[PDB]
């Protein structure tokens, strides 16, 4: 479990900071609140697709697991990637995703607790 | 557990403006994205005009550019369809599609993304 500090330096690194105009502090919160700092977990889908990586991106639309049918996989990566520790493919399908045009509201725990709240605390007392 | 519902339609001669209507019930937040879809006689169905509840963002299709608008009403969970300067193709059956999980904007317009449907409504032109 990646420190939240530490998590918000490494966001900062992969350069996800200044993207399509959201701060560091919507991105952690989004991963605290997708994954609870665990890139390891997996989660499903009733419709059978599957979730990957920190920020819990899913097989039908974004990464190719090959398990999903009718899969569009926009990442254009394996799912496995997204599900290794590193966020590096993570942080680039995120970029990807939020590029697509609805910005940040795509993730349903963005909408439901970092939208319009006070995410750049999350960020705060961390000396980065 | 979303039922989609849709009303409105009927005759309504060239230029006539005509409200379509369509509910949601149930687990209603859920809901990603609200489309119109109309089953042309002898056509296959394709959507009409598509609409990302939160966003508001509004996707049309080339032939009812400028002619129809797609709003909704996040309080009530009910998107509606306005129609102007309707002609003879637009005779079709309305269906309103919904989806529970978030679409691509490319696919905004795809029936096969969606995940929910209602029974569509007729629509014909004088």
């Amino acid at each position: 479990v990646f420190g939240r500090c530490e998590l918000a330096a490494a966001m900062k690194r992969h350069g996800l900071d200044n993207y399509r105009g959201y701060s560091l502090g919507n991105w952690v919160c989004a991963a605290k609140f997708e994954s609870n700092f665990n890139t390891q977990a997996t989660n499903r889908n009733t419709d059978g697709s599957t979730d990957y990586g920190i920020l819990q991106i899913n097989s039908r639309w974004w990464c190719n697991d090959g398990r999903t049918p009718g899969s569009r996989n926009l990442c254009n990566i394996p799912c496995s990637a997204l599900l290794s520790s590193d966020i590096t493919a993570s942080v680039n399908c995120a970029k990807k995703i939020v590029s697509d045009g609805n910005g940040m509201n795509a993730w349903v725990a963005w909408r439901n607790r970092c939208k319009g709240t006070d995410v750049q605390a999350w960020i705060r007392g961390c000396r980065l | 557990d979303v039922q989609l519902v849709e009303n409105g339609g009927g005759c309504v001669k060239a230029g006539g403006s005509l409200r379509l209507s369509c509910a949601a019930s149930g687990s209603t937040d859920s809901i990603e994205y609200m489309t119109w879809f109309r089953q042309a006689p002898g056509k296959a169905r394709e959507g009409v005009a598509a609409l990302y509840t939160h966003t508001g963002n509004t996707y049309y299709t080339d032939s009812v550019k400028g002619r129809f608008t797609i709003s909704q009403d996040k309080a009530k969970n009910m998107a509606y369809l306005r129609m102007d300067s309707v002609k003879s193709e637009d005779t079709a059956i309305y269906t309103c599609g919904a989806t529970r999980k978030a679409v691509p904007v490319r696919f905004a317009l795809d029936q096969s993304s969606y995940d929910y449907w209602g029974q569509g409504t007729q629509v014909m032109v004088s």
